[PDB]
């Protein structure tokens, strides 16, 4: 995969950011529900 | 027979410690 | 011949009676030459003669383990083992050969020798091909899965339900139960200081808690009413493993000394 | 067996051959230092 | 042509004469270096054909002509002796699937080379002119069997081989009867790794390591390689890895890095898995799967989370590849080991959690097995926590040290053990330059 | 094949079997001592059973294992124990080895024996088995009939009995000038 990215630890994971926003909405939407 | 045969390999192995001291000779 | 006599004896159960028939027959395959795996191809022995020779091992072992002997079992097994697994050995093959090693792995398993147990699975020729297809073979590792790390719940349950336990295996099942719990005992001892006598019994799967209370006191466990206590979960101090580490400077001094000789003998 | 009593035995020398040296080793070693002084 | 081919052999024999003078430090390493050049000229065509004439005439030379088995003829007791042996060496060399297909011809000939006027007087004389690999490397191929029926009784030739290798283990007199040796073991090792349980590896261990110097780092590493897999299901990991950590670069292989070092690496990956470490496959992405890692990655990918299902699926998918490498037996342990690994980071962080949150993660998994499952965890350490169900509070320890202990200073003795490391091994390599100045 | 049955046959009764164990074992020791190397504790005890005769089998068998274990004064002792399983004319490198191995032991022994007494060799203190086999090889040395071969041994062997006889016998034999020179040579 390519050559040199920042490499390690590790690939981490994926679908977080929007998931966060999806929740950041929901969170705040829950907080809207709050 | 082979009684004294490998007896060389004793001192035949000693060939080295010579050369250490030989390395040492120079080294000294 | 003694061949079928014992073969009938075993067939009749009566494995006590079956026992003494073995050694004479064992003296046969001496001359019958079968008992020793014949490296020179004999053409037909394995099935010419050595058939029940391959079985008398099974049979004798089968009875021995049924009579709750193990080496004998294993001895015979060890002898079956080539006829069991020579390498190639399709020349003859049988079934409870699975059961036997199953019993014997489970034996090894009860024998609490981890690597050899597993490395026997490695020494096993066909492994999964053999293994997974035999519930008996499927016991030990799946058990081990449970067993090894120390949650026994279904495993311990399984062996009560074990068809081999239900057939021949209840020998170690008993042992194993105890064998299990002693680790949990420590695991509890590790996990817990003060545990209700109910829970530990709940853990030990006992009906009477005085069942446990022995163990705890057999373990020498501090206990008040209703609760097993661990004031010392461990053996700390206790004689040997001393005079080395603390090897603080001494070793490092020698290390220093060494290093300094690595400095000195550097000359 | 045979030629070694001839041959083999002559290696005892080569053993000493070492034994000549590590002796003389410390020599230069010390001969160094007291001389290492004046230089 | 055939000349230049033979001219090499001539020059080799020329250097074999340098052995016919004496060791062979050159000649072997020459033969070694020549063994590298063995690829180039090759064929048999007039190579083996005039070789008979070039040999002509020795009996075993004519015996080897049975291996020639062609149209040669033409024309062309001392200069013919170890050369022929050295050619019998090449006879082996000839056969790599170089100048051969089925060595089962040569299998017999192996013995009928090895046994006659060979495998006899060579103790210090032939200096690993035996290549028992090249001996067995033949049988290595054949062990594609399957076919042979084994064969035989089971499989006695390879048995006898082990015994024949034993017959060198016998002949391994530690007179420098060494180099090839633990290949014979490596064989038997991998022969255990065929069907067997190495544990006489311990007995193999009992004797020795391939002592010592003169052995190719390769086999010396390839020693460790198997010697690792001993500790594999011996369930020592470090030392196993330490063998890998004695194995890999380290025996320079690059050509053998490709198929072979993956194997090495394949096992290496498993180790930290056995240790739950999951180093960064970030490189192990590459020069890897393709054909080696990525299931281990998938494993690591799982082993990072250690979701049994998702974990198992990897195996479930890659079992055959596992199976192909017999790495299957592994990883079954590591299943909950990562689940337990996660347990540590479930927030053992709080000096507890209560029972049923640390149960909750198991109430994410199972219940009151929790008791076990945590005792299952607390059992090995791997986490340091406490509990009592009387409290139903799962108490997760500090795990906190102001260290000021020998702990790093152990790691210094480590360093310290390397304080000499080449520092000594310089004095090791101080001789070679300066005492070869004396010559 | 692999020794598991023979490993099993070991503890199994009927010294008959144990024989045929050991017998079959003995032949296949050479490879499978490796597995068998763990059975040696019993094998030891086996050599301690006067009941079972052949245990010199196992003794030399153990000796096989012991070379294969690099154990020698072990192996030698049990090869010495054998006497039957063992013979000089039996030819294996091993046999040749263990003999040559067994031999050297004599020398310092004899030399240590030579230390105090110089008639030491006229006496029992050295295991006669070795001394026998020693001299038996010296006999073979006599039958080798190049006697510095024997002499340089007996030189260190310090056995004039050997030496003088080796001379004296050879004296009347032949080598008019040589029997003179052979001395001088020595």
């Amino acid at each position: 995969q390519t050559n040199i990215w920042e490499e390690n630890w590790d690939d981490v994971e994926v679908d977080d950011d929007f998931t966060n926003e999806l929740k950041a909405e929901l969170d705040r939407y829950k907080r809207e529900n709050q | 027979e082979q009684k004294i045969q490998e007896t060389e390999l004793k001192i035949r192995s000693k060939t080295e410690n010579v050369r250490r001291l030989e390395a040492q000779r120079n080294a000294l | 011949e003694l061949t079928k006599s014992l073969s009938i004896a075993f067939e009749n159960g009566d494995y006590a009676a079956c026992e003494k028939l073995l050694p004479p027959i064992k003296i046969e395959l001496i001359k019958n030459n079968l008992l020793i795996p014949d490296l020179s191809i004999q053409n037909d022995i394995y099935l010419n003669d050595l058939m029940i020779t391959k079985r008398i091992l099974e049979v004798g072992a089968l009875a021995s383990i049924q009579t709750f002997n193990f080496d004998s079992f294993e001895n015979y097994f060890n002898q079956l083992k080539p006829y069991y697994f020579s390498n190639n050995h399709k020349l003859s093959e049988s079934d409870k050969k699975s059961k036997l090693i199953s019993l014997y792995l489970l034996n090894l398993l009860s024998q609490n020798n981890t690597t050899k147990f597993h490395s026997e699975l490695q020494y096993l020729d066909k492994h999964i091909k053999n293994l997974e297809d035999d519930s008996l073979l499927s016991y030990p590792i799946k058990l081990d899965r449970w067993l090894m790390e120390g949650s026994y719940q279904k495993a311990w349950d399984l062996l009560q339900s074990g068809s081999q336990n239900i057939s021949e295996f209840d020998s170690f099942t008993d042992i194993l139960k105890s064998a299990i719990r002693d680790e949990i005992a420590k695991n509890t001892e590790l996990s817990y200081d003060f545990l209700p006598l109910s829970n530990i019994k709940a853990l030990l799967f006992f009906n009477n808690e005085k069942e446990t209370e022995k163990f705890a006191l057999e373990r020498n466990w501090p206990i008040v009413n209703s609760k097993v206590y661990f004031n010392n979960q461990s053996k700390e101090k206790a004689d040997y493993e001393d005079e080395m580490m603390h090897e603080e400077d001494q070793k490092t001094n020698i290390i220093e000394k060494a290093m300094d000789y690595a400095i000195s003998i550097e000359n | 067996y045979f030629k070694l009593k001839k041959l083999e035995k002559e290696y005892e020398l080569l053993t000493l051959q070492e034994d000549y040296i590590k002796d003389e080793q410390r020599h230069l070693k010390r001969e160094l230092k007291r001389a290492q002084e004046e230089v | 042509m055939a000349s230049t081919a033979v001219m090499m052999d001539v020059d080799s024999s020329g250097v074999n004469d340098l052995h016919h003078s004496e060791k062979k430090y050159a000649e072997e390493d020459q033969v070694q270096e020549l063994l590298k050049v063995l690829n180039e000229i090759s064929k048999t065509t007039l190579t083996l054909d005039p070789r008979y004439i070039w040999r002509s005439l020795k009996d075993l030379s004519s015996l080897r002509n049975q291996e020639l088995l062609n149209a040669e003829t033409l024309c062309f007791k001392t200069i013919e002796v170890t050369a022929e042996i050295n050619c019998f060496m090449h006879l082996l060399v000839q056969l790599f699937l170089w100048d051969s297909k089925e060595l089962e011809q040569l299998v017999e000939f192996n013995r009928k080379v090895v046994i006659p006027n060979l495998l006899c007087y060579y103790n210090l004389r032939s200096l690993n002119l035996i290549n028992a690999k090249l001996w067995f490397y033949i049988y290595l191929s054949h062990e594609t069997l399957a076919r042979s029926s084994e064969e035989i009784n089971s499989d006695n030739q390879n048995i006898i081989l082990r015994s024949t290798m034993m017959k060198f283990l016998k002949i391994a007199s530690l007179k420098h009867d060494n180099e090839t040796k633990a290949m014979l073991i490596n064989l038997i090792l991998r022969d255990f790794l065929n069907n067997g349980e190495v544990d006489s590896a311990s007995d193999f261990i009992s004797k020795l390591e391939y002592p010592h110097t003169d052995v190719s780092s390769s086999l010396e590493a390839r020693y460790f390689f198997y010697l690792s897999k001993i500790n594999a299901i011996q369930l020592d990991y470090s030392t196993a890895n330490e063998y890998i950590i004695a194995a890999i670069r380290k025996a320079p292989h690059n050509s053998k890095s490709l198929g072979f070092l993956q194997q090495s690496n394949k096992l290496h990956c498993c180790i930290q898995l056995l240790m739950g470490d999951i180093p960064e496959l970030s490189f192990f992405h590459q020069s890897n799967m393709q054909k080696s890692l990525l299931p281990y990655y998938h494993l690591t990918k799982a082993v990072k989370l250690g979701d049994l299902k998702k974990f198992t699926s990897t195996i479930t998918k890659y079992k055959q590849l596992l199976l192909k490498d017999d790495t299957y037996q592994l990883c079954v342990r590591l299943r909950s080991n990562v689940i337990k690994t996660g347990i540590r980071i479930i927030s053992l962080t709080y000096k507890k959690i209560s029972l049923r949150d640390i149960c909750l993660k198991l109430n994410l998994d199972s219940e009151q097995t929790v008791e076990y499952m945590v005792s299952r965890a607390i059992r090995d350490g791997v986490i340091e926590a406490k509990i009592n169900h009387e409290d139903g509070f799962i108490e997760t320890t500090e795990l906190l040290n102001i260290y000021d202990s020998e702990d790093p200073q152990q790691v210094f003795d480590e360093r310290i053990k390397f304080a000499n490391q080449l520092h000594d091994e310089y004095l090791v390599s101080m001789r070679y330059p300066e005492d070869k100045k004396t010559q | 094949t692999t020794a598991a049955p023979l490993l099993a046959l070991l503890r199994e009764n009927q010294d008959s079997v144990k024989t045929y164990a050991l017998e079959s074992i003995n032949n296949v020791v050479d490879q499978l001592w490796s597995e068998i190397s763990n059975e040696l504790p019993d094998i030891e005890a086996l050599y301690d059973d006067d009941t079972f005769s052949d245990r010199e089998m196992a003794a030399l068998i153990a000796s096989k294992v012991y070379y294969n274990l690099g154990e020698y004064e072990s192996a030698v002792k049990y090869a010495l124990a054998a006497k039957d399983r063992f013979d000089i004319d039996e030819k294996s490198q091993f046999v040749e080895t263990i003999v040559s191995k067994s031999i050297e032991m004599y020398v310092q022994e004899a030399s240590k024996q030579y230390t105090k007494d110089e008639q030491f060799y006229t006496k029992d203190i050295i295991d006669p088995k070795l001394t026998s086999i020693f001299e038996r090889m010296i006999e073979k040395c006599l039958k080798a009939s190049e006697l510095k071969l024997a002499l340089g041994i007996a030189l260190e062997g310090y056995r004039l009995d050997i030496i003088e006889s080796a001379l004296k016998s050879k004296l009347d034999q032949d080598s008019t000038s040589e029997n003179v020179k052979i001395i001088n040579y020595l």
